[PDB]
């Protein structure tokens, strides 16, 4: 799988 | 919301041919902007993400460009897989996440003028009260045309174009007038004007309610 | 190969509603996000809902907020879109579909990378109704060279869709064109087949339509005008 950074905070 | 806002709408290419593709957007989005490939009815297909990165599998042939408000997606060397529908998202700034309106990338040919067809309203369909005339325009070329009912010689229905011919990739239109019977027994002139870049000038078919 | 299948769509009239389901395999479920995008016939594709891996953060576009609820039962690896109050302008394609994984999995990455097939929502008050199909005939103004357009008009149904054939499919040259959706509510669309003129004695044409929805079966006979 290919890693993304997070754009939206939890 | 970032609204996105693709250009042009429609590309007309053939293969082989580069296409490049625009979409902006109301405010920065930074770098985080994807493209998707889609063809009607069916699921997208990422190509692109942060602006230039080719996703798993797809080929060199696609590639973008830009950043903030201001992106581009280039398809050189076009293969028949490539023609489809074409829209970049951005993942910037959400919720929400937006989409572009989409880039129709259709098959080229040259210029076709319509053959122009017109059906009066049938017996069966009169007797319930009803009637429907019907203007078709088969296989012409470019995509736009001017179709305006005419009625006794007054401007005025719905209408619906097919895809592009499988075998020409040219596209046929239908427009439908629906009256009550009892307007359409006023009028005496029924008449489609048809205006198309393959035609030097306006074509108007016409018939006359009773007219043997 | 991901593997997102749709099912619960269908026909629903105004504030009523419906539940979508997504059938997910081919990946490891639990591990990633998953969203909701919907399409309006023509239209562009809008974001409806995201839902975290393990169901714990939620988010929604403004068009369908306390109407909508996104959630997923990772044990079954389904995501569903509950849907209610429905309106006719949710009328669209919906689609599910995963984003990709973040390296901290501090939040989302708003990485849609896998999309399932959709599956149709149609909000409206108008009752099931087969169509009347009135025949296009033929004639001088239908013709031109050797070649004589004819067809038939499948007016007044609901819901989508319907089916066409010509002379039970024995007939190159037809056109079906997309059905419309008709300020009554109801669909209506034509399809028209190009024959030689020179057929409209020798040769009988008749257009086969069928609508399931109403279980509406018609063979109309098409003769030349008189
Ligand atoms: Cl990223
Ligand atoms: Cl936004
Ligand atoms: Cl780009
Ligand atoms: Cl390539
Ligand atoms: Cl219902």
């Amino acid at each position: 799988e290919t890693i993304y950074n997070t754009t939206l905070k939890y | 919301e970032v609204v996105l806002t693709q250009s042009p709408a429609t590309l007309s290419l053939s293969p082989g041919e580069r296409a490049t593709i625009s979409c902006r957007a109301s405010q920065s989005v930074g770098g985080y902007l994807t493209w998707y490939q889609q063809k009607p009815g069916q699921a997208p297909r990422l190509l692109i993400y942060d602006a230039s990165n080719r996703a798993t599998g797809i080929p060199a042939r696609f590639s973008g460009s830009g950043s903030g408000t201001d992106f581009t997606l280039t398809i050189s060397g076009l293969e028949p897989e490539d023609f489809a529908i074409y829209y970049c998202q951005q993942r910037g700034n959400w919720p929400p996440i937006t989409f572009g309106q989409g880039t129709r990338l259709e098959i080229k040919r040259t210029v076709a003028a319509p053959s122009v067809f017109i059906f009066p309203p049938s017996d069966e369909q009169l007797k319930s009260g009803t009637a429907s005339v019907v203007c078709l325009l088969n296989n012409f070329y470019p995509r736009e045309a001017k179709v305006q009912w005419k009625v006794d010689n007054a401007l005025q229905s719905q209408e619906s174009v097919t895809e592009q011919d499988s075998k020409d990739s040219t596209y046929s239109l239908s427009s439908t007038l629906t009256l009550s019977k009892a307007d359409y027994e006023k009028h005496k002139v029924y008449a489609c004007e048809v205006t198309h870049q393959g035609l030097s000038s306006p074509v108007t078919k016409s018939f006359n309610r009773g007219e043997c | 190969q991901v593997q997102l299948v749709e099912s619960g769509g269908g026909v629903v009239q105004p504030g009523r509603s419906l539940r979508l389901s997504c059938a997910a395999s081919g990946f490891t479920f639990s591990n990633h996000g998953m969203h909701w995008v919907r399409q309006a016939p023509g239209k562009r594709l809008e974001w409806v809902a995201v839902i975290s891996y393990d169901g714990r953060h939620e988010h929604y576009a403004d068009l369908v907020k306390g109407r909508f609820t996104i959630s997923r039962d990772n044990s079954k690896n389904t995501l569903y879109l509950q849907m209610n109050s429905l309106r006719a302008e949710d009328r669209a394609l919906y689609f599910c579909a995963r984003e990709g994984l973040s390296r901290d999995n501090s939040g989302f990455t708003g990485l849609i990378d896998y999309w399932g097939q959709g599956t149709m929502v149609t909000v409206s008050s108008a009752s099931t109704k087969g169509p009347s199909v009135f025949p296009l005939a033929p004639s001088s103004k239908s013709t031109s060279g050797g070649t004589a357009a004819l067809g038939c008009l499948v007016k007044d149904y609901f819901p989508e869709p319907v089916t066409v054939s010509w002379n039970s499919g024995a007939l190159s040259g037809v056109h079906t064109f997309p059905a419309v959706l008709q300020s009554s509510g109801l669909y209506s669309l034509s399809s028209v087949v190009t024959v030689p003129s020179s057929s409209l004695g020798t040769q009988t044409y008749i257009c086969n339509v069928n609508h399931k929805p109403s279980n509406t079966k018609v063979d109309k006979k098409v003769e030349p005008k008189s």
